[PDB]
């Protein structure tokens, strides 16, 4: 057929009977670092089975009056086993992710999602003088959410979570220029993207620079008649690919 | 120059010690001499010019304020306000000026 | 002692000239480039990318995500109008802030055809048919389904697939068209009518929605670069 | 030549190959051409996409910042850190992309203005200005009558009135492989302090001053600076900024509706 | 050195750098195949997408 | 070379081939040469029709419009929509044809004039003017101290006194394939409103202003604009305008006799 | 540092000169021409066309 | 490049456009056969027009 | 009478430019060079030379 | 091209060839590369040492000395012996080597300043300056109105305001085969008198004056002189000067610690 | 005359001296073997110095 | 800018409603803010500046005039003059000024 896929990595597997095609970044497939571009003076390490697998983040509920969700990418896997462990002892490191989000519904529900992965997503504070603090900008594999109301002004260090501006001050409609897929509960069941390493330096630290952001914005809100299941959860499972690190040090 | 929080709201009880922090970092394009001020709007209350302190300016607050850190050229302009009273409500301005940068911090203290 | 003569146009600073200039730092060795993915090379690699159209403004669905949802419900009478808007992709208050709009708002003359992808984001058991018509200018807007099916139109059916790309053709006397709101170079109107009603089984919502995208065909072009009328400024930041 | 593609003729078909219906879920934009949904005539197309390229869209000068400094005063001189965040007609053209790489061509348009002098029979000769460029880290002057101005090996330019505006070229000066018009992530490993601040794009300062002395009456001048990105290459496009800018450091804003509104969906 | 214009035209480089040459204005090349169709399997126009 | 034809000799004939009598009804102008109605000598002719061609008849600069703007005033600045209908010594040379096609070469001759100042010891440095060109549709400035001037990517030119007059070249900017110096027919499909108005020849505006400030005494300036149609090609010639123009939009007039008169038909 | 000398006749604006000039809009692609009928090429294609002569003026 | 004048003269194009070249001044070609004799059948001079 | 146009950036003195210049004393014959030992040719022949590090400052 | 050397891969060895331990007594600096004490990846290196060469380090103009001279005064004129010892931002760049050899490119940036005149309606035309260069031994002028100025065959330059700054080139003028920036040893065979003084680097004087006369009000001018060592070759490098200079003749100083201090050896 | 830059560039000498030519800027040659290792017997890296 | 009829003659009877129309179109070279005036020469009678109406200027005509259309930015400057009287004879000037264009209309009303 042409509806089924079977993705495997490391020692994990993802299978979906009903899904659309897979969108591969900007046309490039994630690979290691060639030696024309390398800048580190030493030799990097490559676990290659201990990290390249599918970690599963926490779940989120898709209520009728939902607004959105976002995860900061090389920060959400900070606590997932060997990836988070190699992310601490080293100093540099590049990766390439294979994001997969999955939300299933029956044939009697209706709704739609926009699964976009905006690179270098800089967000704006609620107060025009301050900037958002770390605690309210991201969470360890936890989903921060947008809102439908403009956040007030008396808040000191918070994020402006008005969804019609995507938090970045940009129009929410024009977000499709980035790689994306639509979760449409009519015909689609799962969206999957393959995002290479996008940054202006060959390697970078991973505790100070969240060089991606996976957003989910419900355009056509969920709706159903009385009787059907009132609880429809969403679950995203992210998997690094072609990872390597440099510069050993102590823990931090 | 850049202050971590250009304005916030602080609340302390009368008779406590008031912490009014003022942190900053230094961009590469800053190489001039250091200058740090502190204002109050109910008027300078303490200066740091030429690596020496001049802090007898506000008669209402004599000795009731003094810098905390011993590395004032590293990004610490905080002041230790002790023995809070009722006539100490007013907006503070941590004005630091290193050539050629400038940055402020508006601390509105309420009690 | 070569003899020269200075023609008019000397000692002037043209804002858009291309001349050589003495280097400020000689023998500076720049850092070698890197194959960073996603290299744009012509701003017509952005007009090709779809972007939803806020076609439900209604003065209160604007400050929300409702501006992009087109109301489609199970009507009782046949032959009702769903939406409709003039096609001026630089002056209209609908195609203005789309991804095509902020590329057109830098140039003045454009050309080529435009596609309009629709996507029925409704339930899974519901069907229906819609008539997407594009009436070239000269008369008013069409007001009856009998009138708009005279122009160019597609009769969309919803099934397994969930889209239908009405491509408005390039039908105009001039080789280009202005992006400002003019009358000498109007570009017609776009409408969308009920072909047949929207039917649903029991225990399924009758209020469905539709999204609409916009993009350019592979014969788009622009000209006569200018600045945008959107961003103002009174003092420096 | 960068010509656009012409259109080929068609005939009224009746087959099972439907080009119209597709699936927009796949994130794959349509690829149909009008020759696939109606009858078209073979039209040779001579239009050209040359004036929409990157170097025809960016290589145009735009004012960035302008300062004033009086003659008859102590430390009458203008400083300025080099950044494009301040003017908004140019800031927005550089936010359409994330990683740019270009070399520059400055240009200064210096003017003068006689101040309300008080003596009698005021007459001053032509003026001469100096525009000193300090790399990030060098020593900075404190006043006009200072010895960091002459005894220096920084690049500076001397210009006098009534002539063509000066102009120098600056190559690609950065630590990485592209300027970053956006940077999400802190600058201290402890994740404190300022949020969107990067050393990657720093370029130094610009100190300007008079060279003459105070003859009889003050003279306030004014200098305007113009960029010109050449040899530019852009990466990772980005949607255009909608909400009005508020600060020069971060991207703060106030929420505003997507578009201006109309009276009804069918009008 | 000598090339065509929008007949011919002559250009000569004077200074001994690279950031001193004039603008190019003539890099006419595009490839939207990485923004329009960034999918893994090729999509044919006529046959349905599923 | 474009030489004219010489004349060939003739002899006194007596035949049935009459070249003189023809029929002017056929709308076919005669084609006789003096060698067909009298005896002529073989005269080599070296005259040349070069200085009567189109590019020798049109490619000569001609003032179009000139405006004044004071320095010491608010919004002291000149605007002008670009059209050749206003001056009549050039308008008539462009009405001889219907569809022209040319690229342009502007030229501005800016002058100054000191106003009746009131303070003592007035002395101003050299001045600098800016001539901003706004395409049709761009944002227009409202006052001199405005931020649409610097932060802009429109083509503008900066010029200071005592030098050669500025000059820029503008290519063929139109929507059709030729400028229309005439257009009979309305501009609304309902056939209402203005009569002879066309979007085909619009070219934008021109905003000009001072760059200096108000030192001590006002300075009123003046700018004159000069066209120069090059590469021109003309189509569908037209009789020359006789009645005096009255307006810049339409072709209104008052009726006037064909020629000045004489005392009698035989004088 | 080529040595040049400026001859008289510089920094002047002759009304009927022919020189090159910097373009205001670079890389502007004009619209292709059309074979419009009736192309004049020399104003001596108008002197060849007959026109009636007002030879009875007589002031009324 | 090098051509004759009203001896020879040399011209060099500098800018990289087409609307920047100097005037032509040397397109000497005429054809009044479309304004003088715009008739369908050829008209000979000698023989009468009818 | 060659026609020229003066581009912006004229009559300026850039501190780090490289142009030719008229000689002040023409036909000056310099004294011939001598093979003096220890010829540096790039300031990266000085960074290669060790130098003790004052790593016990301690303010006294 | 002057490229730096890349780094070659390595494997974990266990052998008797120790590259780390060496003997620093031999005055032979180490020569190890990181590929000899750890595992490295083969990194192609494209960095270039071009902008660190001698001619990229020295051939940049630097102010040397500047003097003022009034118009309305007797013997209002500036003299200066040619030496680089006076300004310290350039002196230190020339002490890094002992024997330099370069030809020069002077440049003078002359400015004027109107003095507090007393009459009414002061107005002066453009000024003209003369910069006379006297070789070591020639006759020197005593006042402005003197006949050693015109009737002379020394190299001088005449310059008037509002134009580009003058510039002349001076070849390698010395008695030895290199300028000596240091000379230990007296200058009299009896070992008396001044200590570090050498005839090897003398270059003469520089006399400057006005050319106009005293019209109605004094005018004080100012001239700045800029060097530019070209074709330079350096010999016998030298550690950089630490203690602050005090005089222009000798190398006197006051003792100062090696570096600024820290609180403890482990911080 | 014509040489490469940091493409090509053209340089022409006008004056009849040698101290009038522009700066060289392109003498890229180094040899630290007289400052780093100024010893009489060659020192190999691997084997010990004694 | 362009008015359809820069001047005409209108005739109405006393006690009727007087229609003084003022239509216009917008050329492409017009992009400034909108301004519409109305004069009388027996003095402004109604303004439209900044998308808001200011129309209490002529004491003789209070409430007796008001714009007709609800799309005043589309080319409608007409006024609805009601209850015509005998002191309302005079020439009207519909002066509309959109940067950078200007156009007038001379309505000479006679009764």
């Amino acid at each position: 057929s042409d509806r089924v896929r079977s993705i495997t990595l490391g020692n994990s597997t993802i299978t979906t009977q009903e899904c659309a095609n897979v969108v591969v970044g900007y046309g490039v497939w994630p690979e290691y670092l060639k030696d024309n571009e390398a800048t580190a003076e030493d030799q990097p390490t490559q676990p290659d089975v201990a990290t390249c697998r599918f970690y599963t983040l926490e779940s989120v509920q898709w209520m009728k009056n939902s607004a959105g969700w976002w995860w900061k990418l090389p920060d959400a896997l900070s606590q997932m086993g060997l990836f988070g462990q190699n992310m601490q002892y080293h100093y540099l490191g590049r990766t390439g992710y294979t994001i997969h989000v999955q939300c299933n519904a029956s044939k009697f529900h209706q709704g739609c999602l926009l699964v976009v992965c905006v690179p270098e997503a800089e967000m704006g504070c609620s107060n025009l003088n301050n900037t958002p603090e770390f605690s309210e900008l991201s969470g360890g594999d936890s989903a921060r959410m947008f809102t439908d109301t403009q956040v007030g002004e008396s808040n000191a260090k918070k994020v402006q979570t008005a969804v019609w501006n995507a938090g970045m001050g940009v129009g929410v409609g024009n977000l499709t220029i980035f790689p994306h897929q639509w979760i449409n509960l009519r015909t689609n069941n799962s969206a999957t993207l393959v995002m290479p390493y996008i940054n202006s330096v060959p390697m970078d630290n991973m505790f100070r620079h969240n060089n991606l952001t996976l957003m989910i914005i419900p355009f056509v809100p969920l709706n159903y008649s009385e009787g059907s299941s009132p609880y429809v959860p969403i679950t995203v499972t992210i998997a690094p690919m072609c990872a390597e690190y440099n510069g050993l040090r102590l823990a931090s | 120059l850049s202050i971590t929080t250009p304005e916030e709201m602080i609340e302390k009880a009368k008779g406590e010690t008031a912490y009014l922090p003022c942190k900053f970092t230094l961009s590469p394009e800053d190489q001039g001499p250091l200058d740090i001020e502190w204002l109050i709007s109910p008027q300078v209350i303490i200066l740091y010019s030429g690596d020496k302190i001049y802090d007898d300016y506000y008669p209402d607050l004599k000795g009731r304020v003094h810098f905390t850190s011993n590395d004032l050229k590293s990004g610490d302009a905080s002041i230790n306000v002790t023995n809070l009273q009722l006539s100490d409500i007013g907006t503070y301005q941590c004005k630091v000026k290193k050539a050629p940068g400038v940055a402020n911090k508006k601390i509105h203290l309420v009690v | 002692g070569l003899p020269v003569m200075t023609t008019p146009g000397s000692t002037q600073f043209l804002t858009s000239d291309d001349f050589q200039s003495p280097s400020a730092m000689p023998q500076f060795d720049v850092t070698p480039e890197m194959q960073i993915p996603g290299r744009v090379n012509n701003l017509m690699e952005i007009a090709e990318v779809d972007s939803v159209v806020p076609v439900n403004n209604t003065e209160d669905n604007v400050s929300s995500l409702k501006a992009y949802q087109i109301p489609v419900q199970s009507n009782s009478d046949n032959g009702k109008q769903v939406f409709g808007f003039p096609l001026q992709p630089g002056a209209n208050n609908v195609l203005n802030r789309t991804l095509l709009g902020e590329i057109l708002n830098y140039y003045t003359h454009w050309s080529g055809s435009i596609k309009l992808t629709f996507m029925f984001c409704g339930s899974a058991m519901a069907t229906g048919k819609f008539l997407l018509a594009y009436s070239p200018p000269g008369a008013g807007v069409p007001k009856n389904r009998k009138d708009a099916m005279l122009g160019t139109h597609v009769i969309w059916d919803v099934g397994l697939q969930s889209s239908c790309v009405l491509c408005v053709p390039w039908i105009s006397q001039t080789h280009y068209r202005y992006v400002v709101e003019d009358e000498y170079t109007a570009a017609g109107y776009v409408t969308c009518w009920y072909q047949t009603n929207i039917v649903v089984p029991a225990d399924v919502q009758s209020s469905c929605d539709i999204l609409c995208f916009v993009s350019a065909c592979n014969d788009f072009s622009v000209r006569m670069l200018k600045d945008t009328p959107f961003i103002r400024q009174d003092t420096f930041y | 030549v960068a010509r656009v593609a012409d259109t080929i003729s068609s005939r009224p078909t009746n087959s099972e190959s439907i080009p119209a219906l597709t699936a927009a879920e796949t994130g794959h934009t349509s690829q149909v051409v009008p020759s696939d949904t109606m009858q078209t005539r073979h039209v040779k197309n001579y239009h050209s996409r040359s004036e929409s390229s990157i170097e025809n869209f960016l290589c145009r000068s735009a004012c960035v910042y302008y300062a004033t400094y009086t003659n008859n005063s102590k430390k009458g001189f203008a400083e300025w850190v080099i950044n494009t965040r301040q003017v908004a007609q140019l800031r927005r053209k550089l936010e359409l992309f994330t990683y740019l790489r270009f070399d520059l061509e400055l240009t200064f348009v210096i003017t003068s203005a006689q101040q309300p002098s008080t003596a009698s029979s005021v007459d001053a000769p032509v003026q001469t200005h100096q525009i000193m460029y300090v790399p990030p880290g060098g020593p900075v002057p404190t006043k006009v009558k200072d010895y960091a101005w002459q005894t220096s090996t920084n690049p500076s330019v001397f210009w006098t009135e009534g002539n063509a505006p000066p102009r120098m070229s600056i190559p690609f000066i950065s630590i990485g492989n592209a300027y970053s018009c956006f940077y999400d992530g802190w600058t201290q490993f402890s994740r404190n302090g300022v949020y969107g601040i990067n050393t990657l794009n720093n370029m130094g300062t610009l100190y300007m001053r008079h060279v003459n002395e105070a003859g009889q009456g003050p003279i306030k001048s004014t200098v305007r600076i113009y960029f010109k990105p050449k040899h530019v290459k852009a990466w990772v496009p980005r949607p255009p900024r909608l909400c009005q800018y508020e600060k020069q450091k971060n991207v703060n804003f106030s929420p505003i509706g997507v578009t201006t509104s109309r009276t009804d969906i069918i009008t | 050195q000598v090339s065509t214009q929008k007949i011919h035209y002559t250009n000569i480089n004077y200074y001994k750098d690279a950031a001193s040459n004039s603008a190019n204005r003539q890099d006419f090349t595009q490839d939207p195949g990485k923004f329009t169709e960034p999918v893994k399997d090729i999509m044919v126009k006529t046959m349905p997408a599923l």
